[PDB]
């Protein structure tokens, strides 16, 4: 069903968005 | 861009430098238009006009009269002539199977008197012709390779006449073409 | 590179240039013979293609296009078929044999027509230097 | 309880051939996302592979197929021997079982585990991990369909292992007892140490050997018997085998002498990790390595039976497929067959418990089994980029 | 805190000491650890022209980089002065901790997110584009596009597949700026030796990359089962490497220089090189009408050097079973004596018989192959208007003789053993039998790997195998023979 | 003692790999096991900054 190159997109953007989300919560922590 | 007179039911092109695809398609629609004009029935079916068959055959019969009194210039326009109305005038309908065998025959014949008569070259892309429609047998190869023989070109002749031994390998003239052949290109190497 | 569009070019010169009903039902069966010609050489190709697809020399967009390519020519000869039921009535099922018959018969007559360019060309490669006569 | 409704993810199989040039890059790319993806932490984790998005890991994947893999070897489920579509339908319940033993193992890690009970935050840490199991198991199906190498878990577990071999003898992580700065690594140590200290001559005694940490000695010893073990995975016993159905195709069926394949001695851990427990709560070296080797050996030809590599059974497949052995009778194949084979599963068996004892005595940086089954795994991909010719 | 990161600076140099010479030290110990004669390599050089050689102009530093860096840094390690367990890592303190923190953790999610996932699609792209035997997807497209439409009404010439060959996206790829009419126009510039313009650098180029489309253009159709386009694209491959065009004297129109309009002028008997070699050494020069004493002896060592094959004991066989049986695997094993045009009929029954029949050892016949594989490779085509220094190669093509197509792909081998052609037998000449050693002279193996098994019938069944010269147009080799199956 | 001694009859007749052989193994599997290595080692290295920043 999936095409190779659709997984190693879902993945990196999933990893991005695991870095992201504790970016969000780092720069959260730091100004409030 | 196409347009046509009415009154000669003939589809021509414009002047334009059309492709050959285009051009071919054209011509077709142009032989099945004057055919069908002469079919002259509202539903009509692939068995094949006897009264034209009777004419070409009587027009090809008139060649083979022509063969018996050792008149070989005469022979081959009449056999000719009876193959253009056969390939022209006969319908695209007519029955397959009685055209193609009747083709093939009146061919072999013009084939057979244009090798006697001197004429190598046309019965050499003739016979190609009827070798690529699918008749294949040795007594094609016979003639075939007797032509690369007579116009001089002897690695095409050597393939043709091993293509004739292989299909019958008891040929006696087949063999003998092939020492022929051998023994021309040995001129033509060393 | 196909006589699909050149019977929908006499279909649309019909509406204004009058022409005659025997030249528009001739023009029918050309597209006809054109079908199933490409009918039948799509299906003795299709084992080579399959071949080179199975080998990995065609690539794959191009076996796709093929696999487009047989579902269209299909719909096409079903379409000509219906253009052949709506044009005349009772003869929407001898046009199938009267079809494949004068596709057989085009195909030969083109065959043979071109012996004489193919006898030009023999001349301008071997180098035979002709006369009226054979040499 | 063969037919399912299959709406669930599954990668497109190849229908041409993938070449070894993309073979091996996307054996490198899955690999790089696999590790890349285990290193990172959570988002969900509050309180100060374990407590990262690998938390459970490849182990459901692992499960799901050793209990479907115990069930085809009780034949309970009875596949189709030649149908490819019950051959899917197999795969689509591997595939199910593989998801649903990943939700639970999930939901048991969160609420169990030490995240704490405390309820969004858990929701997203629920879908967090099951989303990362879930794409590391098609990232598994996407190297086995063809278009790796093959066998992605065995690829993960031989990298993670090579890691944890190349981060004991390259670990930059100081330690500092008392003495001074020290380095968990063996040759960045070999090299601090005799960039640094005078009296290099002590220096490099103390680097050499040393107890505490891992040894240079130690990381030599492993390159020794890391190429003890790619001389030892060869030895391919050639039989010639002719053809009699198709006549004239000559060719000749390989018996590795690693004929098990690194299976009997995991199990030979595991018992041996589970028998220590026991007689804890309740000369020595002589009867150990004679209990390794006898137990390897006995562990070989059981494995022999289970595993449907028997002699009776690649006999029945010859001559099925109708190759006899050349120079020799009909029966012959199996009376040679039979010569051959369990002699050589189970001297197979005694030879990878010997290196696992030389491993275990000499102090090699992991196991012997551990080195040996990622140098089959890495072998087992030479053997198909040989056949199929590789750069 | 875990770990520590090393603020006095006493551990970073000392990790990235061995990370960068475990790196360097092998590759310096790599770089300080670091059968067939060819006769044209020296002889191309000197007739190629100066246009095709600028073309050929126009298309260590890292271990000594990283000594001087590893000088330095154990100086600075040098010049340093020197219970609880703490953990630590060797990594430096403003590395993690400091301002250079959001800049390493930007460089990091956008290292990752931009560079494997641009790079990674653009690869494979790139990888899915180029098929299996070196050509781009859409112009294998258009070969089989070309090619399927392709009516057995117009014969093919040398004219044809150029102009199916100028359609390649390849050539598209190397210039977008003009059209492919102007590309058949190009190639027709290059076979006729005509002198362009200001594309002449575009011209040998796309000869460049002619080689490996008229390589895949073979494998194409001679997969398609069509026997003509296949022998009129390797006639087409000979026209474009010789740079002449295809011509029934097109054999002594490949030597270097001749006298093109004189030589058709005044003799038109002689056509082989073979019956070239008839006239004497002297006599050549008035025929071909170059007269000049040097060029002459370059124009006939030339002309010896051109390899010819000829066939000695052609038949088939079957690995481990003597006897061709039905539904077995044979493979195509004929045995080539290659000539020079100038060694006059080497008899069949003088060859010793030793060298002729497959020796019958296990490890011999469990791939036969492997000896083909040991003989040495075919050396450099003598052809200077061909841009690149080029291995002869020779491609060969079974056909099945009932139906007149191919049946299997083209095997294309370039395992021949030219030294049946050297200055150490140039006695034997065709202008007797006195000595010479038999064993000396060498016959090449062309073993070939039959595609179809063979049938289930009994009975007579005609194969014919053909080898033609690429690079060459030389006295090809055009056999039928048989397979005598019995069961 | 017998099995030992049926054991090294097979081994007598293994097929020793020879150096020609061995070389091409090493080279294959040894410096594809390095690469597995390194490109392990890479990740786990560059990823404790990044656990410590992250976190």
């Amino acid at each position: 069903r999936v095409d190779p190159l659709v997984v190693l997109f879902l993945a990196v953007g999933f990893i991005f968005s695991v870095v992201a989300l504790h970016v969000i919560s780092k720069v959260a922590g730091k100004l409030f | 861009t196409l347009e046509y007179n009415a009154n000669s039911k003939l589809i021509t092109a414009s002047d334009a430098v059309v492709a050959l695809s285009t051009e071919t398609n054209i011509d077709q629609i142009n032989v099945l238009t004057t055919s069908l004009i002469g079919e002259t029935n509202p539903n009509f079916t692939p068995q094949p006009n006897e009264a034209l068959s009777k004419m070409i055959k009587g027009l090809f019969e008139s060649g083979m009269k022509n063969l018996q009194q050792k008149k070989l210039n005469e022979a081959l326009k009449n056999v000719s002539l009876a193959i253009e109305m056969a390939q022209r005038k006969r319908a695209p309908w007519e029955a397959f199977a009685i055209q193609l065998p009747e083709l093939h025959f009146m061919l072999r014949s013009k084939i057979d008197l244009c090798l006697i008569l001197g004429k190598h070259l046309e019965a050499l892309q003739d016979l190609d012709f009827l070798l690529g429609t699918g008749l294949i047998q040795p007594d094609v190869f016979v003639r075939k390779a007797d032509c690369l023989l007579k116009l001089r070109q002897w690695e095409e002749a050597r393939a043709t006449c091993e293509r004739g031994l292989a299909l019958a390998p008891e040929d006696m003239k087949l063999r003998a073409l092939l020492i022929e052949t051998a023994r021309n290109l040995a001129e033509y190497n060393g | 590179n196909d006589a699909h569009d050149l019977y929908f070019q006499i279909k649309e010169m019909s509406e204004n240039e009058k022409i005659h009903e025997k030249v528009l039902k001739a023009a029918l069966l050309n597209r006809g013979a054109e079908s199933v010609r490409r009918s039948l050489k799509l299906k003795e190709l299709a084992p080579q293609i399959n071949l080179l697809y199975k080998n990995g020399s065609i690539g794959e967009d191009y076996w796709k296009r093929f696999e487009t390519e047989v579902k269209l020519i299909e719909l096409e000869f079903k379409d000509t078929l219906q253009e052949a039921e709506r044009l005349q009535p009772g003869w929407v099922q001898l046009f199938v044999m009267v079809c494949k018959e004068i596709c057989f018969n085009q195909a030969l007559s083109r065959r043979y027509q071109s012996i004489l360019k193919r006898k030009e060309v023999c001349i301008k490669e071997w180098e035979l230097k002709i006369n009226n006569d054979g040499r | 309880f063969k037919p399912f409704e299959s709406f669930l993810p599954e990668v497109i199989a190849p229908e041409r051939k993938v070449p070894y040039n993309q073979k091996l890059i996307w054996t490198g790319v899955s690999l790089l996302i696999f590790l890349i993806l285990g290193q990172i932490p959570l988002y969900g984790i509050v309180s100060s592979n374990r407590g990262t998005l690998l938390e459970l890991g490849v182990s459901p994947i692992i499960t799901s197929s050793m209990i479907f893999q115990f069930l085809q070897g009780t034949q309970l489920l009875q596949i189709r021997p030649e149908s490819k579509q019950d051959r899917e339908l197999f795969q689509i319940a591997q595939k199910v079982c593989a998801i649903i033993l990943i939700l639970g193992q999930a939901l048991v890690v969160v609420m169990t585990g030490n995240y704490g009970a405390p309820l969004p935050i858990c929701l997203l840490l629920i879908f967090q991990l099951m989303f990362a199991s879930l794409i590391v198991m098609l990232l598994d199906e996407l190297l086995s369909k063809g278009y790796g190498l093959g066998s992605g878990i065995s690829l993960f577990t031989a990298t993670n292992i090579a890691e944890q071999i190349f981060w004991r003898a390259f670990a930059p992580t100081t330690v500092n007892s008392g003495r001074g700065k020290e380095f968990e690594g063996a040759v960045i140590a070999f090299f601090h140490l005799l960039a640094v200290r005078k009296d290099k001559k002590r220096a490099l005694v103390e680097a050499f050997y040393r107890t505490n940490l891992p040894n240079m000695f130690q990381v030599l010893m492993t390159v020794a018997i890391f190429l003890f073990v790619l001389y030892l995975q060869g030895f391919r016993y050639e039989l010639p085998i002719r053809s009699t159905k198709v006549r004239g195709q000559i060719g000749i069926y390989p018996i590795k002498l690693f004929y098990t394949s690194n299976t009997p001695i995991m199990l030979q851990s595991a018992l041996t990790s589970n028998i220590f427990l026991i007689s804890q709560i309740l000369i020595k070296t002589i009867v150990y390595i004679t209990f390794v080797l006898g137990s390897c050996a006995v562990f070989s030809k059981t494995w022999i039976e289970i595993s449907g590599t028997s002699p009776r059974d690649i006999a029945k497949q010859f001559k099925d497929q109708g190759m006899v052995i050349n120079g020799k009778r009909e029966t012959s194949i199996y009376r040679e067959l039979k010569k051959i084979i369990p002699t050589a599963a189970a001297f197979g068996g005694a030879t990878i418990g010997a290196l696992s004892v030389g491993s275990d005595l000499l102090g090699t940086l992991g196991s012997g089994a551990s080195i040996l089954m990622a140098t089959t795994t890495i072998y087992g991909y030479y053997e198909a980029a040989a056949k199929e010719g590789g750069f | 805190t875990n770990y520590e990161y090393d603020e006095a600076s006493e551990t970073w140099p000392s990790f990235i000491l061995t990370g960068l010479l475990m790196v360097v030290g092998p590759m310096t110990l790599l770089q300080i650890y670091q059968f067939n004669e060819e006769v044209f390599k020296n002889l191309n050089e000197e007739y190629t022209s100066d246009e095709i050689k600028q073309f050929r102009r126009k298309f260590n530093i890292i271990i000594i980089v990283g000594w001087i860096l590893v000088a330095i840094l154990l100086q600075r390690i040098n010049s340093n002065d020197a219970q609880s367990t703490s953990h630590g890592i060797a990594l430096p303190r403003f590395l993690v901790d400091g301002s250079a923190s959001p800049l390493l953790v930007v460089c990091y999610v956008a290292l990752l997110g931009l560079i494997l996932p641009y790079f990674v699609s653009r690869w494979w792209a790139r990888t899915q584009s180029y098929t299996k035997k070196g050509i781009h997807n859409v112009t294998a497209s258009n070969f089989v596009s070309n090619l399927v439409n392709y009516k057995p009404s117009e014969i093919v010439t040398t004219d044809l597949i150029l102009h199916w060959l100028s359609f390649a996206h390849e050539f598209k790829q190397f210039f977008p700026d003009l059209q492919p009419t102007d590309f058949e126009k190009l190639l027709q510039d290059h076979i006729n030796r005509r002198d362009s313009g200001k594309l002449n650098n575009a011209k040998f180029r796309i000869v460049a990359k002619c080689h490996s489309l008229l390589h895949g253009l073979l494998d194409i159709a001679c997969g398609f089962r069509n026997l003509d386009i296949a022998l009129g694209a390797i006639n087409t491959f000979k026209c474009i490497v010789q740079a002449v065009p295809l011509t029934p004297n097109c054999q002594i129109l490949q030597l270097p220089n001749v006298d093109k309009e004189h030589f058709i002028t005044k003799t038109g008997d002689i056509h082989t090189l073979g019956k070239l070699f008839t006239l004497e050494d002297a006599k050549i020069g008035e025929v071909l009408g170059i007269k000049d004493q040097a060029k002459l002896n370059e124009t006939l060592r030339v002309a010896s050097h051109i390899p010819n094959l000829k066939i000695i004991k052609a038949d088939f066989l079957v690995p481990g079973e003597n006897q061709v049986t039905p539904s077995s695997t044979p493979y195509i094993s004929l045995k080539v004596l290659v000539r020079s045009a100038k060694q006059p009929l080497i008899p069949t029954s003088l060859i010793p018989e030793e060298n002729l029949t497959e020796p019958q050892d296990f490890e011999s016949q469990r791939d036969p192959f492997a000896m083909m594989s040991k003989q040495p490779l075919v050396p450099y085509s003598f052809a200077p208007f061909f841009p690149t220094k080029r291995r002869g190669s020779w491609c060969c093509l079974v056909s099945s003789q009932k139906d007149g197509k191919i049946l299997q792909t083209p095997i294309i081998i370039e395992k021949l053993s030219y030294k049946n052609l050297n200055d150490d037998k140039d006695f034997f000449d065709k202008r007797k039998h006195e000595k010479f050693d038999i064993n000396d002279w060498e016959i090449g193996t062309i073993k070939i790997p039959l595609g179809q098994p063979a049938p289930e019938t009994v009975g007579d069944f005609f194969f014919r195998v053909i080898v033609k010269s690429t690079d060459y147009f030389t006295t090809d080799l055009d056999i039928t023979m048989n397979m005598k199956v019995r069961d | 003692v017998e099995f030992v001694r049926e054991g090294t009859q097979f081994l007598a007749k293994c097929k020793k790999p020879d150096l020609k052989e061995y070389t091409k193994i090493v080279k294959a599997v040894g410096i594809g096991f390095i690469a597995v290595g390194i490109i392990g080692y890479a990740i786990k290295l560059i990823h404790i900054p990044i656990r410590y920043v992250i976190v």
